[PDB]
């Protein structure tokens, strides 16, 4: 919010150049000044034979705006031969990456093409160079003796670059391997003292670099991006490459260590095509020093009021953490076809509030395409979701949308004005805007008068230019601020004061300052930093009673400051702005003097009474509570009484009771102050004598943790009364209860079986399924419904085994799904396995038990059992009076035996079911 | 006895006129002094107050045009009518809403239009016999649903700039195989053969000279050739009244977009044409690869159904991502399958199975509400869509528009559309707010007592500190005039307290959160009711203490939701048939179901019994799915007689049952082969003997 | 069977 918009640094390269498609601040350690570098990867060159080679330009921030090439290379093409190029430098895209730490500048030219030594090929294996302040030195890892598309021939290395604190160079290119990528590291002492001009594939010491992989992750483009972090124990920055092509499409950000290559941790995106990892960076968001990771996805489409799905684009916001788990949040873009994720750029910290702050770009979003930048400050809860600020470049597109933004650098003072800085380069305009951050003020102002509360016959001060006496109170503001970085010691305020603002509308104002004999009084101030409030003085009066009527309303105190920003250092001129949040102005009342008694001062007698509505809410499930308030004044007036409600953690505030004609509609707010939640309501201003108030507060508890029994709410009444300004605290509370609705479920698959049995041969020695009959399956699901979960539950299955010696249902295989453990009080599958009417339960027959212990389940969840198995054929038919009807009738109970709550009263859940499959026979 | 259109519509005929679309307004002067100026029509009466004087907009929507709907898709008929009506006048008064219906046909005999993409890359060699053929056998497929057909196609291979495209030798141009000693052709990004005719003569002989070319990555940039395939009607040769069909072939997966920065391409597409009289694309080595949400716009906007066709190894990856680009559907190439033939006519008997209304150009404050008539008069409430619909059915669909307060817009007109058909039903939008008092208003302030006010239709109000009948009050030392109106009884106090009243008229607001209005001020306009942290979901605008929510919010609270999209399970059908959706949100109604769709139902009747009522009301023409009338429509598998057993086959699970006439039925059914589920009953059920 | 890019 910080950020200057009114006059930012303009620079301007060649046209048609891509100027501004890369940006960085340029820091040198052997000079004060800083500058801009600016990539313009199709400008033209002095190079010989070499059309459109690419610019990397130093831009002074100082004087005139001007702009510079660095020259790194100004050779044309080598040969290999008589005629024979080795190298091909048109439109090799030189300037599309810069980086710069200190005084190491890295440039590199992903679009390079070579023809290697053997065959005669262009093959984009890219090219860097790494200049420091004298000498230039050539860094191509990508090039060497493992060429086409197998090697490293089509990697275009360059692609994207940064820096470590160690010095170390990240550079990835997304074509190595059948364009599955790869990332390259070296130490940038390495790179220079290594490089000799006559070698052209350079072996580097301590060089870490990722290696080809299976075939299935080709095309994935892994170093389409990078970002440096640290997110191990260790000191060393480690790898964030984005590859947004991977995971069929899906998308998805490695983490590499930065000792050696092995991987860290993963992220895949959720949604195909949206090109996840198009863009990432890593800074530490919530000012927890553990670095956080932010992962761009400009084409996901989420969906819209309307349910149809639309493209805005999608910011992954991953907080990190000490166990290394990550919490992990989701952005999404605001215009359509905006591609609100294309670039994410760290600015360390924007408006020095402690934290972090970050921006995320949106090129071809904003008014007419042409560009947006959205700021995000970060929180110590992490980032907030809602951007301080927006940054819409002014430029007109003419051969291609003027991209604004898609390529930022932050996190830099360039005016050492205490503030860090933003460039955002414009490369359909061919340009690069350097936003200046401005200082910003916290200033507190205060206010009071003397005394609050006028009595209307008390006249014993006045001199109104020869005139009677009158009733005079004071008025008091006081007004400091202060500051951080680059501002001046003293500043100008410009302050209003209105007096009973509540009715000076339309109608009569009751009160006006002594001296101006106005209601409004103007004063130009001057304050100092670090503290020590400047007041000034007013004096004003009231009317004698016969000019106005109402006693009873409120007179309003309203004090407004502007601070003319008059603030250079002679810098172009900057004009720091007040905090974000932060009230313009403060109001104070005061009261004339009704029906006080003859002590003269109002003493009221406050009382709150509350009733339990529901005496039981229970424990998983959101209760609509409704408190019962009961708010009377049986004393004198009560100046600006309000009901004070805390209510602690899970409870939040719903609202009043509009329903009931019976109850008060009086007007609530939820508050956050001072680490308190409390929700106010008015009680009337002045609260009159024997006011008795009746109105419901509707809440909706969720719980906190597990065991806490009660839940507790602190109600009393507080005033602004010099005596007995509040009620005595009166607390009620309702009781938790554990309330777990528990079914269990059953069904046969088949639930019927039709005899006789479709090719049946009968063998003394059954070797498979086939040989022994069709294939029954009962199924069993406990399911916890109700609010309430438990930690332990036992399930009983009874199961009819045998009849009279003879085999009924023979169990092959028993599957179990969730929470759940089982054991069978006889061996299943013994023989082992390849491939009228009659109740037969385990009553009547010999019973197979089967136990199961079970354990939390919670509201959403549930254990199922599936038992696998074979109707016995060769007991049916026979002696056994063949054609009849019997059904197989197996039961299953269960017994919730604990809950996770302790200290809570429970009841004992239990229930039970029975699965019945009838096998009779159609011809009977 | 006051009521709302009283308090609320004192001041002026504009204030009176948006209260409750019930509230009327008098002109007049005669003089109702008290017994107040607005109230409701036939109560105003109570005053006499009969002449036009009276005002009383009545919202209405009227059909402009409406046409009967078409028995065939042929050219004789006037026009081809597959919506009715056509065009509805629509006139709103301030937080109204009027509903209106419309009928949908999809008509028999609907002439086809059919645009081959082929993926002419080296990968496609092998793949290149489906192609041979095909304007004949697609003749031979497509003249049972269609006369009249009119297919043509065109070529892609990929971006003909590195590293896509070979350049290394010279002789790698012109002959893209040098290397592995073979001879290729010149790859193209995209290029347009054979215009879209009525001739398969020409059609066969065109395809047959095509041969195959080679790049150097195995994702091909298909996404460029549908793009402009679409958006160039000249070209393809589109035929609006006509149903259009894109089917996309290749053998491996495809370019997205922001692939081609690595080509050093940044530019996005712009949806245009950009295929000249050389029958190329000109833009594909200067522009990117379209992103999926501009090739939906297009192809929605050119009423174009995408078909892709790919290879068995690719078909997963083209299923998920036909799943972000609605309307389009998937099916297998290969040598062992239904092949070409069945697939583009299944593919289209599958995109004419589904009817879903499109909605353009809709006005921020105008909200619609859609009923769903699909199966004889069932009525699914806050649906847009039909599932399971043969060719020449026809469904209903009843829409309310709702608006909130009023523009003060002169007129838009939005549009209503099936998916992918030209027929559309356009609703011309004018909303009435203005009074037609407003006509000689007076050209100033006079007429009252002076000036420094106005002049409207029953008062002439008063400017800033005047405000009475005439000029009067206001600012003035106030005595007590009279208690009238400043609380709506006697003890009661002063009007809904906020810096009280007087002289009639009450001055209230300074205030805090902004403006207080009223006749007692009692209206809030802040103060309301709060879902969580935030006032009315921040979904809903709050007036007098009400929520008046966005375009697809509902409930008090404005947190419930019209959409259904989150209720749609995997199958298609809504809550898996086993629920009903309510604010977004799937409500499980089932022998113990569960799951966000209501998918999971570990403990169900299986297979059979619910596939037995399907063979009962189909085969034998029996009970409890015949009754309904719903065995056309809820049954939708295949069943055939099979002869006195079944094949052991692949998985597959066998049924039984007794019917009516106690017989024993057996019967079958695949589970996953195309998705068809076909059913195979054994003739010659088992009874019993005589 | 084995083979990458465009090619088989
Ligand atoms: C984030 O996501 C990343 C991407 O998904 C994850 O990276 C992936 O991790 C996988 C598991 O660590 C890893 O799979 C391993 O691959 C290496 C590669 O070595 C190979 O050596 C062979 C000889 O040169 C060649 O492949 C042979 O083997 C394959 C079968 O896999 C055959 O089909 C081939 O014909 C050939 O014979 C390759 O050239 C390659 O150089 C293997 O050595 C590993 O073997 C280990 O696992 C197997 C599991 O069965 C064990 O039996 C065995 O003893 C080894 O312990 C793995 O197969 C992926 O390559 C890798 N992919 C990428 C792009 O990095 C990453 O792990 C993940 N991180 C986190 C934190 O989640
Ligand atoms: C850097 O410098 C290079 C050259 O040193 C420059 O590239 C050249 O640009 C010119 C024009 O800007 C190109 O000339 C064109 O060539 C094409 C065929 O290749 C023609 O079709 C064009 O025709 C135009 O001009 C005609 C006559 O005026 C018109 O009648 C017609 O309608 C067209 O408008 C035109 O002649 C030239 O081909 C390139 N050279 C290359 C690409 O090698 C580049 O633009 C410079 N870049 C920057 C950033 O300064
Ligand atoms: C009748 O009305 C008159 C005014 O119209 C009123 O006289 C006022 O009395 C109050 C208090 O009785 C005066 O305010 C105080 O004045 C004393 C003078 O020594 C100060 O010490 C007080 O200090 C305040 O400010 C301090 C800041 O450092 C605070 O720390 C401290 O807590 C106090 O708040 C305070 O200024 C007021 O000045 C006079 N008015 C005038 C014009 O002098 C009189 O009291 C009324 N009659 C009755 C019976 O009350
Ligand atoms: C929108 O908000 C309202 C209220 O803010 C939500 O309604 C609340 O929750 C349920 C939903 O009907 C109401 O019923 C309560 O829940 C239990 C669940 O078992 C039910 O059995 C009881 O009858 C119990 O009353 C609840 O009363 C209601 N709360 C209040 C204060 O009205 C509603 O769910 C929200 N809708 C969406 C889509 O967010
Ligand atoms: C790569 O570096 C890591 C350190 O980041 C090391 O991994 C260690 O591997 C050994 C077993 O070989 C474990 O006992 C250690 O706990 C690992 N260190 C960790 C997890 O921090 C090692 O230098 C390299 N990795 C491997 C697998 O060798
Ligand atoms: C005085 O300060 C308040 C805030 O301290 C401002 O009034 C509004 O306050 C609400 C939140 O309480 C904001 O949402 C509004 O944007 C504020 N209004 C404006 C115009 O900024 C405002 O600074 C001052 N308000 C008055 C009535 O003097
Ligand atoms: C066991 O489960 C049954 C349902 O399976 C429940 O009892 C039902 O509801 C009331 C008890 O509140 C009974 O009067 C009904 O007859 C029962 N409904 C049925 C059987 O369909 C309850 O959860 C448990 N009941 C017992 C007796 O243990
Ligand atoms: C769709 O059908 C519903 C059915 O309830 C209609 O809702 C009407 O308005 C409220 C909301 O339930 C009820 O009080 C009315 O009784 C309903 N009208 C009936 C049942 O006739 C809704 O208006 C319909 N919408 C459209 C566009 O047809
Ligand atoms: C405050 O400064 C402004 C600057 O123009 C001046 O006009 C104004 O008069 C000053 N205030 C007073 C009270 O003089
Ligand atoms: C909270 O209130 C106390 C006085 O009740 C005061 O110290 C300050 O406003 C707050 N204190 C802290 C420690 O935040
Ligand atoms: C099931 O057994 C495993 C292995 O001992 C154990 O870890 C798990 O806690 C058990 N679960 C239950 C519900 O008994
Ligand atoms: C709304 O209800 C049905 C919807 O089809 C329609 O027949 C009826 O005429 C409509 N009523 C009004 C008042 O618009
Ligand atoms: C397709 O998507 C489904 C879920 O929608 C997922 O389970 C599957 O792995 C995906 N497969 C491919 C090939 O994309
Ligand atoms: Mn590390
Ligand atoms: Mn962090
Ligand atoms: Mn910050
Ligand atoms: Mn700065
Ligand atoms: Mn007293
Ligand atoms: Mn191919
Ligand atoms: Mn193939
Ligand atoms: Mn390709």
């Amino acid at each position: 919010f910080n950020l200057d918009v009114d006059s930012p640094a303009e620079y301007s390269g060649p046209e048609g150049s891509y100027f501004g498609f890369a940006v960085d601040f340029f820091v040198p350690s052997a000079s004060s000044r800083m500058f801009l570098l600016v990539g313009a990867p199709k400008a033209n060159t002095t190079q010989p034979g070499i059309v459109e080679g690419g610019q990397v330009l130093k831009c002074d921030w100082s004087s005139t705006r001007r702009c510079q090439p660095i020259e790194f290379d100004a050779t044309g093409n080598r040969d290999y031969a008589k005629d024979d190029p080795l190298e091909f430098k048109s439109h090799q895209w030189f300037g599309a990456s810069v980086r710069s730490k200190q005084d190491k500048i890295l440039a590199c030219a992903p679009l390079y093409h070579w023809r290697t030594e053997m065959k005669q090929e262009r093959e984009p294996v890219g090219t860097c160079f790494l200049q420091d302040g004298t000498k230039t030195v050539e860094y191509a890892p990508c090039r060497s003796q493992d060429i086409d598309a197998d090697g490293q021939g089509f990697c275009q290395g360059g692609f994207s670059i940064d820096f470590t604190k160690a010095d170390r160079v990240l550079l990835g290119g997304p074509g190595s391997f059948y364009w599955q990528g790869q990332l390259i590291s070296d130490q940038v002492a390495e790179i220079v003292s290594k490089y000799d001009p006559n070698v052209y594939s350079i072996k580097y010491n301590n060089q870490l670099a990722t290696r080809t992989a299976q075939a299935i992750f080709d095309d994935s483009y892994l170093g389409y991006s990078v970002a440096v972090g640290d997110f191990n124990g260790d000191g060393i920055d480690d790898f964030v490459s984005g590859v947004p092509r991977a995971a069929r499409t899906l998308g998805m950000v490695y983490i590499y260590d930065g000792k050696n290559m092995s991987s860290l941790y993963n992220f895949t995106g959720e949604q195909m095509a949206a090109y996840f990892g198009f863009s990432v960076a890593a800074t530490d968001i919530n000012g927890d020093d553990y670095a956080d990771v932010f992962i761009g996805a400009p084409l996901f489409m989420d969906r819209g009021s309307d349910g149809k799905l639309q493209e805005v684009g999608q910011v992954s916001v991953s907080l990190q953490r000490a166990s290394g788990d990550f919490q992990t949040t989701k952005l999404n873009g605001f215009e359509v076809f905006a591609r609100f994720g294309s670039a994410i750029a760290p600015l360390g910290d924007l408006d020095q509030d402690g934290f972090n702050d970050i921006a995320i770009a949106a090129p071809y979003g904003g008014e007419d395409k042409k560009g947006i930048v959205y700021i995000f400050n970060g929180r110590s809860t992490g980032l907030n979701a809602v951007p301080s600020q927006i940054l819409e470049g002014q430029w007109a597109a003419r051969s291609m949308p003027p991209s604004f933004g898609y390529s930022m650098k932050g996190a830099t003072d360039i005016d050492k004005n205490g503030y860090p800085d933003l460039i955002v380069g414009a490369f359909g305009v061919d340009r690069a805007i350097l936003y200046r951050a401005r200082p910003v003020i916290t200033v507190n102002a205060g206010l009071e008068v003397y005394p609050s509360i006028l009595n209307q016959d008390n006249k014993t001060c006045s001199l109104p230019g020869t005139a009677l006496k009158v009733s005079c109170f004071n008025v008091r503001f006081c007004l400091k601020a202060d500051g951080k970085g680059v501002l001046p010691r003293k500043l100008n305020f410009q302050v209003e004061l209105l007096l009973d603002k509540l009715k000076q509308k339309g109608a009569i104002r009751r009160a006006l300052f002594l001296y101006s004999r106005s209601p409004s009084h103007s004063k130009n101030m001057t304050i100092s930093r670090g503290g020590l409030m400047q007041c000034e003085e007013l004096i004003a009066y009231l009317r004698d009673e016969s000019e106005f009527r109402d006693k009873l309303t409120p007179i309003t105190i309203f004090m407004e400051y502007r601070l003319d920003y008059r603030t250079a250092a002679d810098t172009t001129g900057l004009q720091p702005i007040l905090n974000q949040f932060t009230p313009a102005n403060i109001s104070r009342q005061a009261h004339i003097l009704l029906d006080c008694g003859e002590d003269n001062v109002c003493k009221p007698k406050l009382e709150v009474s509350v009733d339990s509505d529901q005496k039981k809410i229970y424990i998983g499930d959101d209760n609509p509570l409704t408190l019962i308030v009961k708010a009377q004044n049986q004393g004198e007036g009560a100046y600006e009484a309000e009901l004070i409600v805390s209510i602690p953690l899970q409870a939040d505030f719903i609202g009043v009771v509009r329903n009931n004609e019976a109850l008060a509609r009086l007007s609530c707010a939820f508050k956050t102050e001072n680490q308190t939640r409390q929700v106010v309501c008015d009680l009337g201003n002045p609260m009159k004598a024997g006011t008795q108030l009746l109105a419901g507060l509707r809440f909706s508890v969720h719980q906190q943790s597990e065991m806490d029994t009660s839940v507790k709410f602190d109600l009393q009444i507080q005033s602004s009364n010099l005596f007995d300004k509040v009620s005595p605290v009166v607390s009620h509370k309702v009781d938790l209860a554990v309330l777990a609705a528990v079914e269990i479920r059953g069904v046969s698959s088949p639930d019927h079986v039709f005899l006789p049995i479709p090719n049946w041969e009968h063998k003394e020695n059954p070797e498979t399924e086939e040989d022994v009959g069709p294939v029954v399956q009962h199924i069993y699901e406990l399911r916890n419904n109700g609010p309430s979960s438990f930690s332990k539950a036992m399930l009983h299955l009874q199961w009819p085994y045998k009849y009279n010696n003879n085999t009924l249902l023979y169990i092959l295989h028993y599957d179990i799904d969730g929470p759940m453990n089982c054991t069978s009080d006889m061996e299943i599958n013994p023989l082992r396995i390849k491939i009228d009417i009659h109740t037969l339960g385990c009553g009547v027959a010999q019973c197979l038990k089967i136990v199961c212990q079970v354990g939390r389940l919670d509201r959403g969840k549930s254990a199922i059992l599936y038992v696998k198995s074979l109707l016995w054929t060769e007991t049916f038919m026979n002696k056994e009076n063949q054609n009849h009807s019997y059904s197989l009738k197996s039961s299953a109970s269960f017994n919730v035996i604990e809950f996770p709550y302790k200290n809570l009263p429970i009841e004992d859940i239990t229930n039970s079911t029975l699965v019945t499959t009838n096998v009779t026979w159609g011809i009977q | 006895g006051p009521n709302i259109c009283t308090t609320r519509g004192v001041s002026s005929c504009q204030q009176c006129l948006a209260v409750s679309p019930m509230c009327a307004w008098c002109s007049d002067e005669a003089l109702p002094l008290g017994s107040p100026r607005c109230d409701l029509k036939e109560n105003l009466l109570k005053d006499n107050c009969a002449p036009e004087s009276i005002e009383f907009p009545v919202s209405e929507a009227r059909v402009l045009e409406d046409r009967p709907l078409s028995d065939k898709g042929s050219g004789d008929s006037s026009q081809v009518t597959q919506v009715s009506p056509q065009r509805i006048a629509l006139r709103l008064r301030p937080d109204d809403s009027k509903n209106f219906s419309i009928q949908v046909r999809q008509v028999e005999d609907y002439p086809v239009d059919i645009y081959y993409l082929m993926d002419l890359s080296y990968s496609m060699k092998d793949d290149l016999w489906s192609i041979q053929n095909l304007g004949t056998k697609l003749a031979t497929q497509m003249r049972k649903l269609t006369s009249n057909l009119r297919i043509g196609f065109g070529a892609f291979v990929d971006k003909p700039v590195s590293p896509y495209m070979y350049i290394s030798p010279p002789e790698a141009l012109e002959n893209p195989c040098y290397d592995m000693k073979t001879t290729c052709l010149p790859m193209f990004g995209y290029k347009h053969v054979l215009t879209l005719t009525d001739q398969v003569t020409r059609f066969n002989e065109e395809v047959k000279k095509q041969s195959v070319s080679r790049n150097r990555d195995a994702p091909e940039g298909g996404f460029d050739a549908i793009m402009q395939a679409t958006v160039c009607d000249e070209k393809i040769g589109w035929r609006n009244d006509a149903s259009h069909l894109l089917v996309f072939t290749t053998d491996a997966k495809t370019h997205i977009a922001l692939d081609g920065r690595l080509a050093g391409i940044v530019q996005p597409n712009d949806g245009q044409c950009h295929v000249g009289s050389d029958n190329h694309y000109s833009a594909s080595t200067t522009m990117d690869y379209p992103s999926l949400g501009l090739m939906t716009e297009k192809l929605s906007q050119k009423n174009i159904n995408l078909i892709f066709a790919v290879t068995e190894n690719v078909v997963n990856l083209y299923q998920n991502y036909s799943e972000l680009i609605p309307g389009t559907t998937v099916g297998v190439l290969s040598m062992d399958s239904s092949n070409v033939l069945q697939l583009i006519v299944d593919a289209y008997g599958k995109i004419r199975s589904k009817v879903e209304l499109e909605v353009r150009d809709l006005p921020e404050e105008l909200s619609l509400s859609f009923n769903a008539t699909c199966l004889n008069n069932e009525v699914i409430p806050g649906l847009k869509s039909c599932m399971g619909l043969k060719i020449g059915d026809t469904v209903s669909f009843s829409i309310e528009a709702k608006v909130r307060g009023c523009p003060q817009e002169k007129e838009k007109s939005f549009t209503i559309k099936p998916v992918g058909f030209k027929d559309s039903l356009i609703v011309q939008v004018t909303f009435d707010c203005d009074c037609a008092c407003q006509a000689q208003a007076e050209p100033n302030s006079h007429r009252c007592n002076n000036g420094n006010g106005t002049f409207e239709c029953g008062v002439c109000r008063c400017g800033p500190g005047w405000l009475g009948s005439q000029c009067e009050c206001s600012e003035e030392d106030y005595r007590p005039s009279q208690q009238d109106e400043c609380s709506p009884r006697e003890g009661q106090p002063v009007c809904s307290q906020r810096g009280e009243c007087l002289c009639g008229q009450c001055v209230c607001h300074s205030s805090d959160f902004g403006k207080i209005t009223g006749k007692y001020c009692e209206c809030d306009d802040f103060s309301c009711v709060r879902y969580k942290g935030e006032m009315c979901s921040g979904h809903g605008q709050c007036s007098c203490g009400d929520c008046l929510c966005d375009s697809d919010w509902t409930g008090y609270y404005c947190n419930c939701t019209t959409r259904t999209d989150t209720c749609m399970s995997s199958n298609g059908l809504l809550c898996s048939g086993r629920g009903k959706c309510e604010c977004g949100s799937c409500v499980c109604i089932q022998p113990g179901s569960y799951g966000d769709t209501c998918e999971k139902c570990p403990t169900c009747p299986d297979a059979c019994t619910f596939k037995k009522e399907c063979v009962e009301c189909k085969k034998f023409d029996r009970g409890a799915l015949h009754d309904e009338n719903t065995c056309n429509r809820y049954c939708r598998d295949e069943i055939e007689s099979v002869k006195e057993l079944k094949d052991t086959g692949k998985d597959a699970v066998n049924c039984t049952y007794k019917n009516e006439d106690d017989c024993v039925v057996r019967f079958q059914y695949y589970e996953d082969s195309s998705g068809k589920s076909i059913l195979y009953v054994v003739e010659e059920p088992e009874c019993p003997k005589g | 069977v084995i083979a990458r890019g465009d090619w088989n």
